[PDB]
C-alpha cells in the first residue's frame, strides 16, 4: 500500500475544501446582496407631497416594529440555539475526556533513567565505612 | 590489589543481574508468544463462524419475503371469499 | 497548566510501600515497610549506629535487627511505626517537603473508621499537608485499567478484596474481603518446607523464604495431575541458592505454597477460595449486569503475579459459571503497580480537583470528616 | 518533494553539530563512501524515542529517490528531525469543522463511499483501484458503512 | 412564565426599541433627508435579520451534527 | 418535502410512547416511556453520570436503575417525569422544535379532566406548539382499519376500553372501560413464576418478565383442556435464557398468563373478561345496528397480538350472540400501531386542518377550552 | 593484583556485553506488546459482531416461522370457504 500519497491526497483535498469555503462564501454574499435587494426596494420621492412623505414615513415605522419583532424572535431562537450548542459541546467533551484523559501521562520517564543510583549509594556506603580508616 | 578485588565484585553481582533480566525476558516472551497464537486462531474461528451466520441470514431474508408475497395472495383470496 | 502543584500519591500497602508524583508512569520509589530495631548490644563506638533502620535500608542489614511490619492486616498496629515510615518516604525517598503538596491514600475496603481518621489526623496536624483524600484501593485498579464496569479482585499482601463495580456505580453490597493474602502464603511456604529439613525461624529469615516463593512458585493449571507428576518423575524440582551457598531443592512445594489461595483450607481458613469468592461477589449482583462483570474480571495486586493464574482462575470461573457466557481475565503486565498507577490518573483529573479534603474543612469538623460527603 | 527540506531548513548548526556527532559513529571507517542507512534504525534511537518501524521503513525508502542506499546529511538530517514533532498547526477545528460541512454536501451528518469518491474526483487526483478501499479502511473505522465526526476528525488529525 | 413572562418581556423590548416619533412637523427637505437614513436604516436591519437567518441555518445543522454525536455512543 | 408545515402525532400511551410526522406509515421513534432515576452511590468522577435516564437508554442502563412509569392506568400520576419524557420525544428522537409545528395527543375513554386540561396547559406553556388537539384512542384505531362502523376493542397496556361507532356517530353511553391490561398480566405472570422457583423482584426484572411474556405466552383456545394436556404430556414446555444464562422453563404459565383477561377473577377483579364485555357493550346499543356491529368486531392494541386470541375471542362471542348473526373478529397485522395509524391519516385530513385548538383560542378562554367544542 | 586486574577488565566488557543484550530484550518486549494489544482490541471486534449476526439471524428465523404458520392456517381456510 501507498502511505505518502494519502498524504498527498490529504493535502490536495484540504486546499481544494479551502477553495469550496471561499467560492461558497463569495456566492453567500451575493445571494445576500440579490435577497437585501429583492425584499429591500429602492424609492425615490422627487417633488413629493408632504402627505405622501407622511404615508411613507409611517410605513417605515411599521415596517420598523415587523423587523424588530423578526430579529427579536430569531435572537431568542439563535440564542437557545447557542445555549443548547455549550450544552452539546460539553456533553460531548465529558464523553472525549472520560474516553481519552486516562490514556495520557508521562511514560516511563524516570524509570528507565534509575541505571546506578541505588548501585552507586551501595558502592559509596562501603567506601564510607573504609574511609575511616 | 585490594580496590581491585571490590571492583570484581562489583561486576559479579552486575553479571548476575544481568543473566537475571536474560531469564525473566526470555520467560515473559515465551507467555506472550502463547498468548498471541492462541488469540489469533480464535480470531480466526470466531471470523469464519460469524461470516456463516451471516450467509445465513440473508437466505432468512429471502425465506421472509417469499412468505409475505404468499400470505399477501391468501389474504386477498379470503376477503374475495368473504 | 500554570501555577498550582503537584499531587503525592503515596500508597501504604502492606507489604510494599508504593509512591511518586502524580501523572508519571511508575512509582519513584519501592521499598519494603518495615522497621528493625538492632537486637545485639554493639561493641564498636563511634560506628553512627542508629536506633531504628526503616525502608530499604533494614533489608541490608537485616543480619541483626529484628524486622516487624507495622501494617498486619490492611489496618494499622503500631502507629508510631507508621509515622516513621511516613516520614522517611516523604523526606528521604522523595525529599519533597509535604508542606507544600496534597496526597492521596489508599485503603482497603471494609477497614476499621479509627484507621482511617488517625491517618487522616496524623496527615493533617504532623505532616501538615495542605489536603489529603483517602480512595479504596480497587477503584484504582479499575481505572488504570481504562475501564468503567467491571468486578476486581486485588489480592495485595496484606488483605484480598473484591469490589464489583458496574458503569461507575459501586454495589457496595457485594465487596467480599478477605484475609488471605501474600504474607499467609510466606508463613504456609515456610512451614511445608521444613519436610525436607530446611528450617526457617527467625524473622529475617522470612524474607529468605519470601523471595524463594516469588522466584520459583507458580500456580498449577490441575492440582491433582501435578500432585501425581511431581511424585513420580523429578521435572520439577528447581534449586535455589541461600544467601550464603548450601542450594537447596523444591520439590512439589513449588505449587503447594500457592494452591492455598484456591483452597483456604490448607492453612486452616474456612472461607471459599479466591476462584469462588469472585463467583459469589457476582451472584450477589443484579441478574442484568452479571454478563458484564463476567466479560470484565480483572486482576491487580501483587499476589496475583503467579505464573499460571490467569489461566487456572479462568477455568474454575468456566466451571462455575453458565455455560453460555464469556468468561475473560484482564492480567495487565503492569499488575503489581496497577493500583498506584490507577492513583496518578485519579489525581491528574481536572473533574476530581475540588473533591480534596480541604484543611479548613478540617479545622472546622475534626477528623470525622473523612466519613462525610468528602468520602 | 523538497518540501520537508524546507522544514528542515529552520534547524541550522545548532542542531547541525549534535546530528554530525551522532552520525560519526555511522560513518565508522573501512568505506568507500557509499555511507548506506544500515546503522539508522538505532541511530534513530540516539536520544531514545523512536516512531513505529513501519514509519521507519517509509523514511528509509521515500528519501534518496535514486536508491543509492546513500544517506547525505541534509536527507539524515531531515528524517531525524521528523522524529521530532513536526506539524503545521493542523488547520482549526473550528476551521476543520467547517471544512466537515463543505464535506457533508449531502447535508446528512455522514459520509459514505460515493461521497467522498466523487469530491476526490473532482480533484482529478489520479486514484487507483487498489486506492478506495484503502480510504474506506481510513474511514471506516467504526466499519460502519459511513464517516462519522470522529472518523474524519482522527482521519484529518495533525495534518497540514 | 411564557403566560404572562415572555409576553410583557417581547412589549418591553418593543417599547424600548421605539425612538422618539416625531418628524413630519418640520421643514420638508431634512424630512425627506431622514426619510431616506431610516430607509438605509431599515435595509441594514434587513440584511442584519438575515444574516441571522443563516446563522440560524448554520447552528441547526451544527446541533444536529451534536445530535448524531451523542447518539453514536451506543 | 419542503415548505409547508406538518403535523406531529404523538401518541403518549403507557408502556410505549409512539410519535412521528404525519402522513407515513409507522412512527418515526418508539421507545419504552420510562424515567429512572440512579440508585447507587458511583465512584468514578468525571465519568459523565445524569441524573434521570430516560425512553430508551434506561433500557439499557436498566441494571442500576428504579425504572418508573410516569402513566399508571392512562392517567398520568406523575407531571414532572411526563413532562421530561414529552421533551426527551420532541427534542432527541425527533429532533423538530415544537415551536412550528402541530400535535395531536391521544387520550384513553372516561379519563380525569384534569389530566387532560393539564395535558394541553403544558403543551401550551412550555412546549409552545401553534396548535394541539386531543383524540379519543379507539377512533383512530378505527381510522386505521379503513372502516367506518364497528366497535373497537383497545387492549392496551395501561387501560382496555371497547368504544362502538356506527356511521360515524359513536355512542357515548355503550363505553365500557376495564382497567385490566397488559400491565396486570405482567404482574400477574411474575406472581406465578415463583410456583417454579424463579423469583423476581426488582422493578429492573419486570422488564424480563415481561420479555417473557412477549415471546412465549399464548392464548389457549380451550382452557380446561390446554390445562389437561400440560399435566400430562410435556410438549409445551418451552425454556428462555435470561440475560445472564440459567435457562428457564415455562410449563403451563404460558396459557395461564394471557387467560386473566378472559377471566379476570385471576387477579381478584371482579367485572367480566373481554369476551363479555364486548357483548354487553354491544347490547347496549340500539337493536338495528347490533348486526353491523357483530361483523365488524376490530382488534387493536398491544395486548391483543396474543397467538390465538383472534379465535377464542370469536369462539366466545359466537357462543353468547344469538346463532344466526355472524361473528368476524378484524385483526390487521399491523395492530400495534393501528392507533398511530389512524392518528397520522386523521391528522392528514383537509376537512379536519380547522378543527385544531389554536393558540389564541387557548389564551381566550383558558385550558378548559378542550371541553367546549374544540373536543 | 595483576591477575585481579585481568578479572576486572574481562568482567567490565562482559557487563558491557550484559547490559547490550538486556536492551535488546526490553525492545523486544515493547514490540510483542505492540502486537498483543493490536490482536486483542481485533478479537473484541470479531466477537462483537459474531453476536450482532447471531442475533439477527435468530430474530428472522422467529418471523419466518409466524408467518409460516398464518399462511398455512389461512390456507386451510381458503380450502374449507372453496
Amino acid at each position: 500500500i501507498s502511505a505518502s500519497r494519502k498524504l498527498q491526497l490529504k493535502t490536495l483535498m484540504l486546499q481544494i475544501a479551502k477553495q469550496e469555503l471561499e467560492r461558497e462564501a463569495e456566492e453567500r454574499r451575493g445571494e445576500k446582496g440579490r435577497a437585501l435587494s429583492t425584499r429591500c426596494q429602492p424609492l425615490e420621492l422627487a417633488g413629493l407631497s408632504f402627505a405622501e412623505l407622511q404615508d411613507l414615513c409611517r410605513q417605515l415605522h411599521a415596517r420598523v416594529d415587523k423587523v424588530d419583532e423578526e430579529r427579536y424572535d430569531v435572537e431568542a431562537k439563535v440564542t437557545k440555539n447557542i445555549t443548547e450548542i455549550a450544552d452539546l459541546n460539553q456533553k460531548i467533551f465529558d464523553l472525549r475526556g472520560k474516553f481519552k484523559r486516562p490514556t495520557l501521562r508521562r511514560v516511563r520517564i524516570s524509570a528507565d533513567a534509575m541505571m546506578q543510583a541505588l548501585l552507586g549509594a551501595r558502592a559509596k556506603e562501603t567506601l564510607d565505612l573504609r574511609a575511616h580508616l | 590489589a585490594q580496590k581491585d578485588e571490590e571492583k570484581m565484585e562489583i561486576q559479579e553481582i552486575q553479571l548476575k543481574e544481568a543473566k537475571h533480566i536474560a531469564e525473566d525476558a526470555d520467560r515473559k516472551y515465551e507467555e506472550v508468544a502463547r498468548k498471541l497464537v492462541i488469540i489469533e486462531s480464535d480470531l480466526e474461528r470466531a471470523e469464519e463462524r460469524a461470516e456463516l451466520s451471516e450467509g445465513k441470514c440473508a437466505e432468512l431474508e429471502e425465506e421472509l419475503k417469499t412468505v409475505t408475497n404468499n400470505l399477501k395472495s391468501l389474504e386477498a383470496q379470503a376477503e374475495k371469499y368473504s | 497548566d500554570d501555577e498550582e502543584t503537584t499531587a503525592l500519591v503515596c500508597d501504604n500497602g502492606s507489604g510494599l510501600v508504593k509512591a511518586g508524583f502524580a501523572g508519571d508512569d511508575a512509582p519513584r520509589a519501592v521499598f519494603p515497610s518495615i522497621v528493625g530495631r538492632p537486637r545485639h548490644q554493639g561493641v564498636m563506638v563511634g560506628m553512627g549506629q542508629k536506633d531504628s533502620y526503616v525502608g530499604d535500608e533494614a533489608q541490608s542489614k537485616r543480619g541483626i535487627l529484628t524486622l516487624k511490619y507495622p501494617i498486619e492486616h490492611g489496618i494499622i498496629t503500631n502507629w508510631d511505626d507508621m509515622e516513621k515510615i511516613w516520614h522517611h518516604t516523604f523526606y528521604n525517598e522523595l525529599r519533597v517537603a509535604p508542606e507544600e503538596h496534597p496526597t492521596l491514600l489508599t485503603e482497603a475496603p471494609l477497614n476499621p473508621k479509627a484507621n482511617r481518621e488517625k491517618m487522616t489526623q496524623i496527615m493533617f496536624e504532623t505532616f501538615n499537608v495542605p489536603a489529603m483524600y483517602v480512595a479504596i484501593q480497587a477503584v484504582l485498579s479499575l481505572y488504570a485499567s481504562g475501564r468503567t464496569t467491571g468486578i476486581v479482585l486485588d489480592s495485595g499482601d496484606g488483605v484480598t478484596h473484591n469490589v464489583p463495580i458496574y458503569e461507575g456505580y459501586a454495589l457496595p453490597h457485594a465487596i467480599m474481603r478477605l484475609d488471605l493474602a501474600g504474607r499467609d502464603l510466606t508463613d504456609y511456604l515456610m512451614k511445608i518446607l521444613t519436610e525436607r529439613g530446611y528450617s526457617f525461624v527467625t524473622t529475617a529469615e522470612r524474607e529468605i523464604v519470601r523471595d524463594i516463593k516469588e522466584k520459583l512458585c507458580y500456580v498449577a493449571l490441575d492440582f491433582e495431575n501435578e500432585m501425581a507428576t511431581a511424585a513420580s518423575s523429578s521435572s520439577l524440582e528447581k534449586s535455589y541458592e541461600l544467601p550464603d551457598g548450601q542450594v537447596i531443592t523444591i520439590g512439589n512445594e513449588r505449587f503447594r505454597c500457592p494452591e492455598t489461595l484456591f483452597q483456604p483450607s490448607f492453612i486452616g481458613m474456612e472461607s471459599a477460595g479466591i476462584h469462588e469468592t469472585t463467583y459469589n461477589s457476582i451472584m450477589k449482583c443484579d441478574i442484568d449486569i452479571r454478563k458484564d462483570l463476567y466479560a470484565n474480571n480483572v486482576l491487580s495486586g501483587g499476589t496475583t503475579m503467579y505464573p499460571g493464574i490467569a489461566d487456572r482462575m479462568q477455568k474454575e470461573i468456566t466451571a462455575l459459571a453458565p455455560s453460555t457466557m464469556k468468561i475473560k481475565i484482564i492480567a495487565p503486565p503492569e499488575r503489581k503497580y496497577s493500583v498506584w498507577i490507577g492513583g496518578s490518573i485519579l489525581a491528574s483529573l481536572s473533574t476530581f480537583q475540588q473533591m480534596w479534603i480541604s484543611k479548613q474543612e478540617y479545622d472546622e469538623a475534626g477528623p470525622s470528616i473523612v466519613h462525610r460527603k468528602c468520602f | 518533494d523538497d518540501i520537508y527540506k524546507a522544514a528542515v531548513e529552520q534547524l541550522t548548526e545548532e542542531q547541525k553539530n549534535e546530528f554530525k556527532a551522532a552520525f560519526d559513529i555511522f560513518v565508522l571507517g573501512a568505506e568507500d563512501g557509499c555511507i548506506s542507512t544500515k546503522e539508522l534504525g538505532k541511530v534513530m534511537r540516539m536520544l531514545g524515542q523512536n516512531p513505529t518501524p513501519e514509519e521507519l521503513q517509509e523514511m528509509i525508502d521515500e528519501v534518496d529517490e535514486d536508491g543509492s542506499g546513500t544517506v547525505d546529511f541534509d536527507e539524515f538530517l531531515v528524517m531525524m528531525v521528523r522524529c521530532m514533532k513536526d506539524d503545521s498547526k493542523g488547520k482549526s477545528e473550528e476551521e476543520l469543522s467547517d471544512l466537515f460541512r463543505m464535506f457533508d454536501k449531502n447535508a446528512d451528518g455522514y459520509i459514505d463511499l460515493e461521497e467522498l469518491k466523487i469530491m476526490l474526483q473532482a480533484t482529478g487526483e489520479t486514484i487507483t483501484e487498489d486506492d478506495i478501499e484503502e480510504l474506506m479502511k481510513d474511514g471506516d473505522k467504526n466499519n460502519d458503512g459511513r464517516i462519522d465526526y470522529d472518523e474524519f476528525l482522527e482521519f484529518m488529525k495533525g495534518v497540514e | 412564565g411564557k403566560r404572562q413572562t415572555e409576553r410583557e418581556k417581547k412589549k418591553k423590548i418593543l417599547a424600548e426599541r421605539r425612538k422618539v416619533l416625531a418628524i413630519d412637523h418640520l421643514n420638508e427637505d431634512q424630512l425627506r433627508e431622514k426619510a431616506k437614513e431610516l430607509w438605509q436604516s431599515i435595509y441594514n436591519l434587513e440584511a442584519e435579520k438575515f444574516d441571522l437567518q443563516e446563522k440560524f441555518k448554520q447552528q441547526k445543522y451544527e446541533i444536529n451534527v451534536l445530535r448524531n454525536r451523542i447518539n453514536d455512543n451506543q
